[PDB]
């Protein structure tokens, strides 16, 4: 246990930012970013009580804890970020996503944003493998962020305070479920909380696996 | 939409749900470096 | 239910529960729609609906003058409620005669307002001549889990129909590459009778 | 959550007693009866 994958999926990427074109000149902010090289130089993975995270995500039939006694338990993990959002506000707002599979399945990725634990949008992206040096890779780059996300970091962004900006993120979450087509079993279920990182520095994450002792 | 984002905004800017720093997390989690 | 254009159709919508009882699965339909002979649809004028969508930018007017016209549905729906309330969700089937990227978004609305979106993405499987899109047992959301539990258990048949009133559901499915409006459908619901299953009737959407 | 669904419920039943109703719109008979 060392990193957002099972024994046949893994997370090769996933990068949300904000692209800012001014003076004829391009660049790219990063909001988030975790990447997936899997090495020796990853420490072990520290665990959450899911149990503590409920009430941050949808509940009922199909909601989180339902998703988790439902299983694999292996497959579910909870990432803290620190959003960077030192950055100045025409401009693009997407993000990567790109994933590795053991199988040939048709990936169903899931994401839902949630304010107070309640779905506000979801988007569903149902992806075939490519073969990259004989495995099988799906990416969907630089998709669209929605106009809710827009909406929200340009919102954050008004708050004077940095107390009051993670009072509002506090109740801000995002969940992915990575599902196989074919089976409809669950490859990978990552739960998203956040925080916004320190003006001096840049997008930091701790990724934790959920347990429920 | 933009009013449900202001809607998100109103609620937690009003200062029956535990904050965060209330629940059983690992001091790691409050530490972004 | 052929819900068809001169290019893509719905060949199957079908909201429902699943239940697994000694070890047994039990499936009840709240909502199900869905040949090459059909008579003619009867027309609704969409000026008559537009109040029970979202009437801003990208809403239902601005969706219809843009078109294509012959594009537009309304569907009136009687939900089947009977039944003891696990998974909740959506089977749909799509078929198009060109193999374009499906785009169907999904907004539930409130008096007029949006309260939750689903926007899902599908690619096309040549089939019989046809390009078929298929989204199996997608999971419905919380939202509307509640919204039929709190349906269903209301002391009194007549509130079941006032609460869905000003309840409607706005499905737009769009090619990705053009963005063109290849469906867009209009949903408006009632409850069905006690000893009955879930029926509809389609309407085109004309501005009369 | 349950509180959204909760205001719709509230202000559709206006049990307190705190725009056309659809049943008087321009809508075909069939609109009305299921069959
Ligand atoms: C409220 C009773 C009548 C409506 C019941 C069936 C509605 C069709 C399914 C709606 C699904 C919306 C999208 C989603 O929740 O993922």
């Amino acid at each position: 246990g060392r990193a957002i994958a099972t024994h046949k999926f893994r997370l090769l990427e996933f990068t949300a930012f904000m692209e800012i074109q001014r003076d004829e000149i391009y660049h790219r902010h990063l909001f988030v970013q975790l990447g997936g090289k899997p090495s020796f130089s990853d420490p072990l993975l520290e665990t959450v009580d899911i149990r503590q995270i409920f009430d941050k995500f949808p509940e009922k039939s199909g909601g989180l804890k339902d998703l988790y006694e439902k299983g694999p338990q292996n497959a579910f993990y909870l990432v803290k970020c620190w959003a960077d959002l030192n950055t100045d506000l025409g401009d693009f707002y997407g993000v990567t996503s790109q994933y590795e599979s053991n199988e040939n399945v048709v990936l169903v990725c899931s994401t839902i944003v949630c304010s107070f634990g309640k779905q506000v949008v979801e988007k569903v992206e149902s992806e075939y493998s490519r073969l990259e040096n004989n495995r099988y890779v799906y990416r969907i780059q630089r998709s669209p962020m929605c106009e809710y996300m827009i909406n929200f970091i340009q919102k954050l962004k008004n708050l004077p305070e940095r107390y009051m900006m993670n009072s509002v993120l506090e109740n801000f979450t995002i969940l992915q479920v990575m599902r196989a087509r074919e089976t409809q079993e669950t490859l990978l279920c990552i739960a998203y909380v956040f925080e916004v990182a320190a003006q001096n520095s840049g997008t930091t994450h701790h990724i934790y696996r959920l347990i429920k002792e | 939409t933009a009013s449900q984002v202001d809607e998100h905004f109103s609620r937690a800017l009003n200062y029956s749900s535990s904050p965060m720093s209330n629940r059983n997390f690992p001091p790691s989690f409050w530490n972004s470096n």
